């Protein structure tokens, strides 16, 4: 029997949080949208100025914006002079489960709080998140950071745990348990080609244990619905792409096109030629970004218009000699065309009458060109 | 830190009730039931009722009725723990009064969530049950509920699945033996992206994640686990729908 010392502080907090009558609302959200959008976000950031967006960045941001819609989710129950008074904090401080691997292997799990989140845009939020991350990683966190957690987030889904029912400490209104973003247990045995061909996508089991003294089942149930609406919304990703300097149209949650691969093939062939004819019309060649509508005012380049969805992204199409390969996945086809035409080099080569000249430019444009040497 | 602490008045009653539920040791049994049967049967029920005499059956009508008939099979599900003169005595109520989560949208938008009770459910057929349900609904909607309606809830039912919340782990209040949390009747998250023509061609159906949080001082995991199994047997049974069609004046085979 070893007496607890530093961990005894954690033990007393579990006993203190026992007076809190909690309940838990659980909901599954299809994540196939933010997965396929992260694909573009981290590729575009890597090819321009660095930076990497993780799934928690999007998750925490949606939590913060949903807190604005539901005010009682930030508040926490308290008793002042024998009165049932509920504290309404000025700043919505998102607590994070940051596991600091110590000097002798001691995994010191801390709750760092990103403060003044309600007064932030996607850029300001991820800047304050990465400050709290860079400083926690190098042990430079002040004691003031740990004081002020009004609402928090945990990720038991890191270890593959589908969903959890967390225990809520005093001082908080609710704590969101983000589940395991993955394919369900039954599908784990089938081939990827089988799954994408039917239209089954990965999902996150988002839980929300809340204080039942102040927050009631309807408010917490609607709070999780609101987060679901954001994670599958179009304006949410429109705002995120604007803040990340991405001028291109983000992926939209579209339900599978029930057409055959033969029917879809001629659409994909035609879309390739459409990107070759007017790749320059939707490229980021204006350094001043004066006309922001040039990126969205083109249906001949919009994939959703050509009878295609994010589900068709992983399917093979008989693209006759596109990137040399006679067969290619849709997400590979749209990535070659993005980097070749819609990046910073608009190409008008289709209007030339000599054929070998078009063939020549096609090879020198539709290839993943090597990044120049540091010299 | 620039905060506003408001003293609770009417809501303070709700706060002190959440404290009383702290002494009730609760555990929750969760079970998913394919609802494709009651969905396709509701299709016929509301079409036949519309073409003959009016009336509309909602999914909660069928759900509450099955809860009431399952309570007859398991008696310990209606009972609630109590202490009389320092003795562990369990109350066995005479009438099984099903609690309803009725959200009354008030005068200034104030959604006053009440717990009305359909009484003497054990002595009822499908017709008598839905008549007593619609009386409690029509009167709650127009603020004509007596204080006598709220006193007597022996077993309650909540619907977090209204807002799309897959399943919930509710908090059980004192005076109730068990409270059932009806999940969201829908297709799972993964399938949400595929076409309807794809789904029906394979044979995948909608489902409801029915939860059951109970008082561990009297009810045990096996009884609550079997209670939910019994409800599932009913929601996919043939005689259950045969009885309902008889009570609704539908002569055709369900
Ligand atoms: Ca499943």
């Amino acid at each position: 029997q070893i007496l607890r010392g530093a961990a005894a502080a954690v033990v007393k907090n579990m006993n203190a949080s026992l007076e809190v009558p909690t309940a838990t609302s659980v909901r599954a959200i299809p994540a196939k949208l933010m997965i396929d959008n992260r694909v573009v976000i981290n590729n575009h950031l890597k090819r321009t100025r660095g930076g990497k967006i993780s799934f928690t960045h999007l998750l925490g941001y949606a939590i913060v914006q949903a807190v604005k819609k539901f005010p009682n989710m930030n508040r926490h129950f308290a008793v002042v002079d024998g009165k049932p008074t509920a504290i309404t904090p000025a700043h919505t401080n998102l607590g994070l489960a940051i596991d600091l691997q110590g000097k002798d292997g001691n995994r010191s799990l801390v709750v760092a709080a990103i403060k003044r989140c309600e007064t932030m845009r996607f850029g300001q939020f991820i800047a304050a998140y990465e400050d709290i991350v860079r400083r926690a990683r190098d042990g430079k966190l002040t004691a003031e950071d740990f004081s002020g957690v009004t609402i928090s987030l945990t990720n038991p889904g890191t270890l593959g745990t589908v969903h959890s029912v967390p225990r809520l400490m005093q001082g908080q209104g609710a704590i969101i348990g983000a589940g395991a973003m993955e394919y369900p247990a039954e599908f784990q045995g089938a081939s990827e080609e089988r799954i994408a061909d039917l239209g089954i996508g990965k999902l996150i089991t988002l839980t929300s244990t809340y204080d039942h003294r102040i927050i009631q089942g309807a408010e917490s149930g609607d709070f999780l619905r609101t987060i679901h609406q954001l994670l599958l919304d179009d304006d949410f990703f429109d705002e995120i792409f604007r803040e990340l300097g991405i001028p291109y149209e983000p992926v939209r949650w579209r339900t599978d096109n029930p057409d055959s691969i033969e029917d879809k093939n001629a659409r994909v062939i035609e879309l390739i030629a459409a990107y070759r004819n007017r790749g320059h019309l939707m490229a980021d060649i204006d350094p001043l970004r004066l006309d922001n509508t040039r990126f969205r005012s083109h249906p001949d380049l919009d994939v959703n218009s050509h009878g295609l969805t994010l589900w068709d992204l992983d399917r093979e199409f008989k693209v006759d000699g596109f990137a040399g390969v006679q067969r290619k996945k849709l997400r590979d086809i749209l990535s070659v065309l993005r980097d070749a035409y819609c990046r910073h080099v608009g190409v008008e080569y289709t209007h030339i009458l000599e054929p070998e000249q078009q063939r020549w430019i096609q090879e020198r444009v539709e290839t993943k060109h090597d990044k120049p040497t540091v010299a | 830190g620039d905060e506003s602490q408001i003293l609770r008045g009417a809501a303070a009653a709700v706060v002190k009730n959440m404290n009383a539920s702290l002494e009730v040791p609760t555990a929750t049994s969760v079970r998913a039931i394919p609802a494709k049967l009651m969905i396709d049967n509701r299709v016929v029920i509301n079409n036949h009722l519309k073409r003959t005499r009016g009336g509309k059956i909602s999914f909660t009508h069928l759900l509450g009725y099955a809860i009431v008939q399952a309570v007859k099979k398991f008696p310990n599900m209606n009972r609630h723990f109590a202490v009389v003169d320092g003795k562990p005595t369990a109350i066995t109520p005479a009438h099984t009064n099903l609690g309803l989560a009725i959200d009354l949208q008030g005068k200034d938008g104030n959604r006053s969530l009440v717990v009305a009770a359909i009484k003497r459910c054990e002595t009822m057929r499908f017709g008598q049950f839905i008549a007593a349900y619609e009386d409690i609904v029509r009167r709650a909607r127009d603020g004509k509920l007596t204080a006598e309606d709220f006193s007597g809830v022996t077993i309650s039912l909540t619907n977090p699945g209204t807002l799309g919340t897959v399943h919930s782990v509710p908090r059980l209040m004192q005076g109730q033996g068990a409270i059932i949390g009806a999940g969201a009747m829908e297709y799972p998250a993964e399938f949400q992206g595929a076409s309807e023509e794809r789904i029906a061609d394979l044979g995948i159906g909608k489902l409801i994640t029915l939860t059951s949080t109970y008082d561990h001082r009297i009810i045990q995991g096996a009884e609550s686990g079997d209670f939910l199994r019994t409800i599932h047997q009913l929601l996919l049974d043939d005689d259950f729908f045969d009885e309902i069609f008889r009570e609704l004046g539908i002569p055709y085979e369900p």
